[PDB]
């Protein structure tokens, strides 16, 4: 009845507890997959947490009847977030009766998703008049939880939590958790710095960045720098050894015996992937 | 710890009560109150949410309860007129920020309505 | 809490040249020994900068923020206490709080009420041979509060240079800043610096003005020596060149004059003797005529849709529409239609358009 | 500019029927005729149609009509013989003219046919 | 009353009107005249319904 919206930004969405723990008997999300979760970036959450009635957790999903979805709270089927349910009979059970937990009983029709209609004056269920407080037709909207210790399946309270949001109007600030690696120098590398691709070796460098520069280009404007993102500090980025090959041959009538040239390509690359040696010559126009 | 709770006690019809909540903090203007009810032997019903500003009453409570806060001292007080037998329960107070966390909750106080 | 001082000296809003102030780094992708060339919002070069005071004379309009602002606040004894940002200013909407002390700064957004007079109370002198600070006023309550969180203090005749640019792109808020010593020259010091980026704010909001914060009963009251400058920003190319170290030491405006254009072409600073082709000149157009045929008949749409006799799709009945304007608005503005599809024009632009011959084909 | 069916009155088994649609009109000639059945609230089916040089009949009426023209008048006629019990339906008659497509459809005409 | 064409020899050329009651020639061996499942009429009716 008394659902409460909270405000969720600026902040990663890492699930690596809320996924890994099985604190949660239902992990579901009508949008997504759990994996993707961590993948993706969102957008404000508008999460929703509120403990039912165990035989009434099927009004929770959009598209019910009902007198959870009727009164208090519906739900839109094109829902995208994820609903996470559990059992909390020893959290939220009380000895003499956990009647705190209210679930609206009478409306006069039926509300829309996302409705808070606090406003509760007289309701009739006839036609006859009803007023001043009390009277005949006059039924109290409000009836508390059943919840027990000795509630069974389906009558326990069941705590249920709604991660509902909205998608595609707003900056986006909240994404998941974002990895990290061992770094690796003077090997040819996919390098992946805050989001940038390409191939090269890393190699420390002598260039010094300016605190808020992190990214190092040429004349020719691609990227041969980049400011190491943990432990600051510059690498150089250089494409990894290429050139074409030249097979230096005397005529097939003559012998069939040939030599390689890899072009402008140092000695120590070429055995990378002829690449045994056993005759090796490093000129000036490669290997 | 808890919400400290007092206005209670043993009327008869037509008197005047006053039930308090107050709340410890620093954040009073961002606070939500949601109001219950038990009676003995039977159910605990919502009584009176006041959120930010809105007020609202429910069937028995309309008219009758007229829910209040006090900016300068963290004070809730509601005022109770037309007495009726029938609601004699305990009354528990809640407080809550607009995420509806700094859950505490209150011992209730000892409200009884005699007949006549 | 807000206090209306209304004791102000009729001073209209002077105007110097902002000579070569306002560069900052457009990114964050270091250069060395190179000249670039990047388009973006800059402060034009030899541009006139808006000369404001604060003596008697207390300057606080409220300034548009169309498209980036450049703030330059020569103000030694620091009374400068922050910058509105918004566009209603009303708790309607969200708004902008950035603030300055001695060691703390609070950069606040929300659905602010601003008083039209909002400014930092500073009572003077009060037996403790220093002055103390309190009594601010600059907004009435907080009701939708987002993004709230506290940076590390900033604050470095006038002898400090603070000159600020704050610019809003996809709602990033960005702040760039330079502090350097400042010897006489009341007006903007001749030199170039380059204003390093501070912050980035996700606020995603739309910014359509601005309004500055000082320090300080109120009728008849003198406000301490200030004076910062305000400018605004406009699409210009620039030509920046940067040092082994990788700094702006120097920067051209790519539309400044024939010579500047001439080395925003050639990439280069120095220029050498001869003639260098530079953009093409035209005459652009002054103002537009529309020229009609003055036939008055409304076009027979009317019978030509609601008619109630629609034939077999077999016998389509085709009719001739001619002679007649036609007002294509009132049946593209209607949404009765469950499909309004133009394949060889738009439906936005039938009403510019005038026709040869129109076939209506109703079935 | 209309079209107007008049006719189909009671009759018997094997009896034989003038049905007439007279047009307003002046070149129903060219506007060739097309007859449609419909049963009594089954689903619909055609007659015949006289399109100037030649005819053309439906199954149930195959060759038991004489369709006829009448040119000079701007009118159309069709013959009913053979009639049978199950043919209590209501015909109906069409022409769409070349230029301009238009339809001057009618009303329709009942063919109760008695049986024994 | 929407009535539709359905048989013809080919594609009608655009902003073609094609009205002809003509019993379309639909088998592979002729038939001239009514039906029977054969040369089957080209016109049919939209069962059109609330
Ligand atoms: C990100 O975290 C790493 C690890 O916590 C920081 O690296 C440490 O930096 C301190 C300060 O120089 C060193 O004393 C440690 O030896 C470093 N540890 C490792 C494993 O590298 C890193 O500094 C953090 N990022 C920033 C920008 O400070
Ligand atoms: C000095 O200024 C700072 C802000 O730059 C003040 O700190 C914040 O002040 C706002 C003003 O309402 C409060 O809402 C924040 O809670 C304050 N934050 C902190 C961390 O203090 C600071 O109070 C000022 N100092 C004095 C002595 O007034
Ligand atoms: C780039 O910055 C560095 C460091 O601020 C400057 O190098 C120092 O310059 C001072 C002043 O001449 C010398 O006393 C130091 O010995 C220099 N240190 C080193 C390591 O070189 C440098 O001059 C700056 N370069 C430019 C072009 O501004
Ligand atoms: C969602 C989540 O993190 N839940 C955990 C819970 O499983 C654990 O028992 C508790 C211990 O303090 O901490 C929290
Ligand atoms: C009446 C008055 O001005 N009182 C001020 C007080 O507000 C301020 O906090 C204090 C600073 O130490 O100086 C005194
Ligand atoms: C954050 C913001 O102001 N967004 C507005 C949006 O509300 C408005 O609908 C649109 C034009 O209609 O322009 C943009
Ligand atoms: C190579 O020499 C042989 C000698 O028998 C000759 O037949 C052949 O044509 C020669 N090939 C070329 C390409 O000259
Ligand atoms: C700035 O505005 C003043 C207004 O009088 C004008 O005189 C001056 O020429 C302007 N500056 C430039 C560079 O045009
Ligand atoms: C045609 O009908 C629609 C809806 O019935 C109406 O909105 C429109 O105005 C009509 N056309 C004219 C020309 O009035």
């Amino acid at each position: 009845y008394a659902w409460n919206r909270k405000r969720i930004s600026n902040c990663v969405a890492d699930y690596s507890v809320l996924y890994n723990s099985a604190s949660f008997s239902t992990f579901k999300c009508y949008g997504v997959s759990p994996t993707k979760l961590n993948d993706l970036c969102f957008t404000n959450v508008y999460a929703d947490s509120f403990v039912i009635r165990g035989d009434e957790v099927r009004q929770i999903a959009p598209g019910q009847t009902g007198k959870i979805a009727d009164y208090n709270y519906k739900l839109p089927d094109d829902f995208t977030g994820c609903v996470i349910a559990w059992n909390s009979n020893n959290l939220d059970s009380k000895v003499g009766g956990n009647y705190n937990y209210l679930y609206r009983l009478f409306r006069k029709s039926n509300l829309k998703p996302f409705e808070r209609d606090i406003s509760t004056e007289i309701y009739q269920a006839g036609s006859t008049p009803c007023n001043g407080v009390e009277g005949f037709n006059c039924y109290f909207p409000l009836q508390s939880y059943g919840f027990q210790p000795t509630n069974g399946v389906g009558y326990q309270p069941y705590r249920v939590v709604v991660l509902s949001f909205e998608l595609l109007h707003a900056p986006a600030t909240v994404c998941g958790p974002k990895k990290s690696t061992n770094l690796v120098k003077n090997k040819c590398v996919n390098f992946n710095f805050n989001g940038l691709t390409g191939t090269g070796v890393l190699t420390e460098s002598n260039k010094k960045f300016l605190p808020f520069q992190q990214f190092g280009r040429d004349i020719a404007d691609t990227t041969d720098a980049v400011r190491d993102p943990q432990t600051l500090e510059i690498l150089d980025i250089t494409p990894c050894s290429f050139g074409g090959v030249s097979v230096i041959t005397p005529g097939t009538n003559t012998s069939n015996q040939v030599a390689v040239l890899y072009q402008g390509v140092n000695c120590t690359e070429v055995p990378v992937a002829y690449s045994t040696g056993s005759n090796v010559f490093q000129t000036r126009a490669g290997c | 710890v808890q919400l400290q709770e007092s206005g209670g006690g043993l009327v008869q019809a037509g008197g005047s009560l006053r039930l308090s909540c107050v709340a410890s903090g620093r954040t009073f203007s961002s606070l939500n109150i949601v109001w219950f009810r038990q009676a003995p032997g039977k159910e605990r019903k919502f009584v009176a949410a006041i959120n930010d500003r809105n007020t609202a009453y429910a069937e028995s409570v309309k008219g009758r309860f007229t829910i209040s806060r006090d900016n300068a001292k963290n004070t809730v007080h509601l005022q109770m007129n037309s007495l009726k037998p029938e609601d004699t329960a305990v009354y528990y107070c809640h407080s809550a920020d607009v995420n509806g966390g700094m859950d505490y909750w209150g011992k209730g106080t000892q409200v009884t309505v005699s007949s006549h | 809490q807000c206090v209306n001082l209304t004791t102000r000296t009729q001073l209209p809003p002077a105007y110097t040249n902002s000579f070569t102030r306002g560069v900052y780094y457009p990114d964050k992708v270091f250069r060395s020994s190179v000249l670039h060339s990047t388009q973006d919002l800059f402060l034009p070069f030899f541009s006139n900068v808006t000369w404001f005071h604060a003596i008697k004379r207390f300057d606080n309009p409220v300034l548009p923020f169309n498209d980036g602002v450049y703030f330059a606040s020569t103000e030694k004894s620091n009374i400068i206490r922050g910058w509105i940002f918004g566009t209603t200013l009303d708790s309607k909407t969200q708004s902008l709080l950035i603030v300055n002390n001695a060691t703390n700064v609070v950069i606040k957004v929300c659905e602010f009420q601003f008083c039209n007079d909002p400014f930092l109370g500073v009572y003077y002198h009060k037996n403790n041979k220093s002055w103390m600070e309190s009594e601010f006023r600059v907004y009435s309550s907080a009701n939708n509060c987002t993004f709230e969180y506290v940076s590390q203090p900033f604050l470095m005749n006038f002898k400090n240079l603070r000159e600020f640019v704050f610019k809003n792109i996809d709602g990033y808020f960005k702040i760039y800043s330079k502090h350097t010593p400042i010897n006489l020259v009341r007006d903007l010091p001749q030199g170039f610096s380059a204003l390093e980026p501070l912050v980035d704010l996700p606020i995603g909001i739309n910014i359509t003005r601005f309004q500055t914060l000082l320090a300080l009963s109120s009728s008849g009251w003198t406000a301490g020596a200030a004076a910062y400058y305000v400018g605004y920003l406009q699409p210009r190319t620039f030509l920046l060149k940067y040092n082994e170290n990788g700094t702006i030491t120097d920067a051209v405006d790519c539309a400044l004059d024939p010579l500047s254009e001439t080395k925003c072409t050639l990439k280069s600073f120095t220029v050498e003797k001869g003639i260098y082709q530079t953009s093409n000149f035209r005459v652009q157009p002054t103002e537009s005529i529309v020229r009609f045929p003055n036939i008055t008949n409304l076009c027979p749409f009317g019978e030509v849709f609601n008619a109630t006799r629609f034939a077999s799709v077999y016998a389509w009945n085709r009719k001739r529409i001619s002679n007649c304007v036609a007002d294509y608005s009132v049946l593209y503005n209607s949404a009765s239609f469950s499909t309004f599809k133009c394949y060889g024009v738009s439906p936005t632009k039938l009403n510019d358009l005038c026709f040869t011959n129109v076939y209506a084909d109703s079935f």
